[PDB]
C-alpha cells in the first residue's frame, strides 16, 4: 500500500519530535558547560596573572 | 539464496542512511508467511526505531529482502531478536566496491587452481623420481650390508632380481627357501639366505 | 617460466634475460622455485674479500638443496661465472668441498657452458686467501684475489674449459654479484 | 517513506554544529576579554604606583 505501517501515521512525527528535542537538550547541555568554563576560567587565570603581575611590579 | 550470499550488486546506498551520524538502516530479510507479521513487529525490536520504515528491496524463491532504518545501537538489538525469532537480517556494507574486488578474488582463485596444479605437477614428478632414486639407493646399501653380515670376507655376491608377474611372490619365496634354505645354514633355514622384495 | 630479484638502488645489478638463459643448465627441482636472491654484492657491501665470506653464511638448514650463483663482469665487459651447491667458506686442507655437478659458463646478450667431468675433483676450494674454482696441470680454472683486484682462468681437467676471461691468462675485477637459489 | 524524517534530523545535525562553533567562539571571546580585563587591571595598579 506504499506505506507498511502498524500505527497512526502521525506517531512517526511524535518520535521525530521527541528525537530532536533530546538533539537539541543535549546540545544545550553541552553549550551550558562550554558557557560555564568560558566563565570561571574568565575569573582563574585573570586572578593568576593580575596577581603575579602586582606582585614583581610591587 | 541473494539475502544470505554478497548483495554486492542488489542492494543500493539509497536503502541506506549515509552520512548521518546517530541513524542508520539495515537490510533485512523475510521468509514467504511472515511478510505482514514482520512488517508489523519490525519497529518492536528495539527502541528509537523510525517507525513506518518497511520496504521492499529484493526477495528470493524463499524469502523477501526487507530494511528498517534505526539508530546504530539498535541494529544489533534489532538482528539478534530477529535471529532468535526465526528471523534473518541481511548483512552488506557500504563499501562501493565490494563488487568489483569479490569477482577479482574469484578470478584469482581460477588462475591460481589452474597454475598451481601444474607446478604441484612438476615438483611430484620430479620427486618421483629423485625420491624414488634414493629409494632404490637405500636397498641397494640393505643388500649389500646384509650380505657383509650373513657372508664372509671378499665381495663375490651375485646380486640378481627377479620379477614374478601372476599371483606367484609367495610361491617364487617359498622355492627358493626349500630348495636353497641350507645356504643360511642346516638349523637356520626370518629367512635363510639373504632376500629381499620390492613390492611394484 | 620466470625470476625474481632483491637489489636495492645501486649502479649495476643483473639483468632477468640472463638469468633466463642461466635458468636451462642445473640440476632439477632446483630450476621449479625461481626466486633469485642478492646474497652479496660488490658496490653495496664493500669490496673485501672477509665480508664477501661473513655476507654468505652456510645457512643451508631452511633448504640444503640450493644452487649458489656467482657472476663476475671482467675488464672490458666479458661476463661469466660459474654455478655452486655449497656456500663458499675458508675450511682445513683435507679436502675440496663440491659436488661432481658444478660448471662454469661465459654469458652475453651467446650462452656457453662446461660441466664438470668425472676426470677427476681438483679446485673446488675455499680459503681466507683465495676462492678458485677446477683446477689441475696449470692454474686455476677461475680465481678471485683476497683484494678482489685480480683473476686468472685456464683450462683445467675438472672441467675442460676453455679460458673465460677477455684477458686470459691473467685480468681485473670490475664488478661482482653473487646469487643464491 | 522514511526520507520526512531525516531533513529534520539533518536540521538537528546543523543547530548541533552551529551550538559547538558558539560556543567554542564564546569560549575563546571570553579568554580573550580576560586577557583584556587583567592588562587593564594592571595598567591601573601601574599607574598607581608610578604615579606614587
Amino acid at each position: 500500500s506504499s506505506a507498511i505501517t502498524a500505527l497512526t501515521p502521525n506517531q512517526v512525527n511524535d518520535e521525530l519530535n521527541k528525537m530532536q528535542a533530546f538533539i537539541r537538550k543535549e546540545a544545550e547541555e553541552k553549550a551550558k558547560e562550554i558557557q560555564l568554563k568560558a566563565d570561571q576560567e574568565y575569573e582563574i587565570e585573570k586572578t593568576n596573572i593580575v596577581r603575579n603581575e602586582t606582585n614583581n611590579i610591587d | 539464496d541473494l539475502s544470505v550470499r554478497s548483495l554486492h550488486d542488489i542492494v543500493k546506498p539509497e536503502d541506506f542512511v549515509l552520512n548521518s551520524e546517530h541513524l542508520t538502516t539495515v537490510l533485512v530479510a523475510v521468509p514467504k508467511s511472515l511478510k505482514s507479521d514482520f512488517e508489523k513487529s519490525y519497529e518492536t525490536l528495539s527502541k528509537n526505531v523510525v517507525p513506518a520504515s518497511a520496504s521492499v528491496i529484493a526477495e528470493d524463491a524463499e524469502y523477501v529482502l526487507f530494511n528498517v532504518h534505526l539508530f546504530k545501537k539498535n541494529v544489533q538489538e534489532f538482528t539478534t531478536a530477529a535471529r532468535e525469532k526465526k528471523f534473518i537480517p541481511r548483512e552488506f556494507n557500504y563499501s562501493e566496491e565490494l563488487i568489483d574486488q569479490l569477482k577479482k578474488e574469484h578470478d584469482s582463485a581460477a588462475s591460481l587452481e589452474q597454475s598451481l596444479r601444474v607446478q604441484l605437477v612438476r615438483l611430484a614428478k620430479t620427486a618421483y623420481v629423485d625420491v624414488f632414486i634414493n629409494w632404490f639407493h637405500i636397498k641397494a646399501l640393505r643388500v649389500y650390508v646384509e650380505s657383509v653380515l650373513r657372508y664372509g670376507l671378499p665381495p663375490h655376491f651375485n646380486i640378481k632380481i627377479i620379477a614374478v608377474p601372476p599371483k606367484n611372490l609367495s610361491k617364487c619365496k617359498s622355492e627358493l627357501i626349500d630348495a636353497f634354505g641350507f645356504l643360511g645354514g642346516n638349523a637356520f633355514m626370518y629367512e635363510p639366505f639373504v632376500m629381499y622384495i620390492i613390492n611394484l | 617460466r620466470l625470476n625474481g630479484y632483491l637489489p636495492s638502488t645501486k649502479n649495476k645489478l643483473l639483468t632477468p634475460e640472463m638469468c633466463d638463459e642461466i635458468r636451462t643448465l642445473m640440476p632439477t627441482r632446483i630450476q621449479l622455485y625461481t626466486e633469485w636472491n642478492l646474497l652479496y654484492s660488490l658496490e653495496q657491501h664493500g669490496s673485501s674479500l672477509h665480508s664477501l665470506y661473513s655476507n654468505v653464511a652456510p645457512d643451508s638448514k631452511e633448504f640444503r638443496r640450493v644452487g649458489y650463483v656467482l657472476v663476475i663482469k671482467d675488464r672490458k665487459n666479458g661476463i661469466f661465472g660459474a654455478y655452486s651447491n655449497e656456500a663458499f667458506h675458508p675450511n682445513e686442507h683435507r679436502q675440496y668441498t663440491g659436488n661432481g655437478e658444478c660448471f662454469l659458463w661465459k654469458l652475453d646478450k651467446r650462452f656457453s657452458g662446461y660441466p664438470y667431468t668425472g676426470v677427476n675433483e681438483f679446485a673446488i676450494y675455499c680459503t681466507s686467501e683465495f676462492l678458485s674454482m677446477g683446477a689441475g696441470d696449470g692454474h686455476y680454472g677461475l680465481l678471485c684475489d683476497d683484494g678482489l683486484l685480480h683473476g686468472v682462468s685456464n683450462p683445467c681437467q675438472t672441467y675442460g674449459n676453455e679460458v673465460l676471461s677477455k684477458e686470459g691468462k691473467k685480468f681485473s675485477i670490475v664488478a661482482l654479484e653473487v646469487w643464491r637459489v | 517513506s522514511q526520507k520526512n524524517g531525516i531533513a529534520t534530523l539533518l536540521q538537528a545535525e546543523k543547530e548541533a554544529h552551529e551550538i559547538v562553533s558558539k560556543a567554542r567562539k564564546y569560549r575563546q571571546d571570553k579568554l580573550k576579554q580576560a586577557k583584556t580585563d587583567a592588562a587593564k587591571e594592571i595598567d591601573s595598579y601601574k599607574i598607581q604606583k608610578d604615579k606614587e
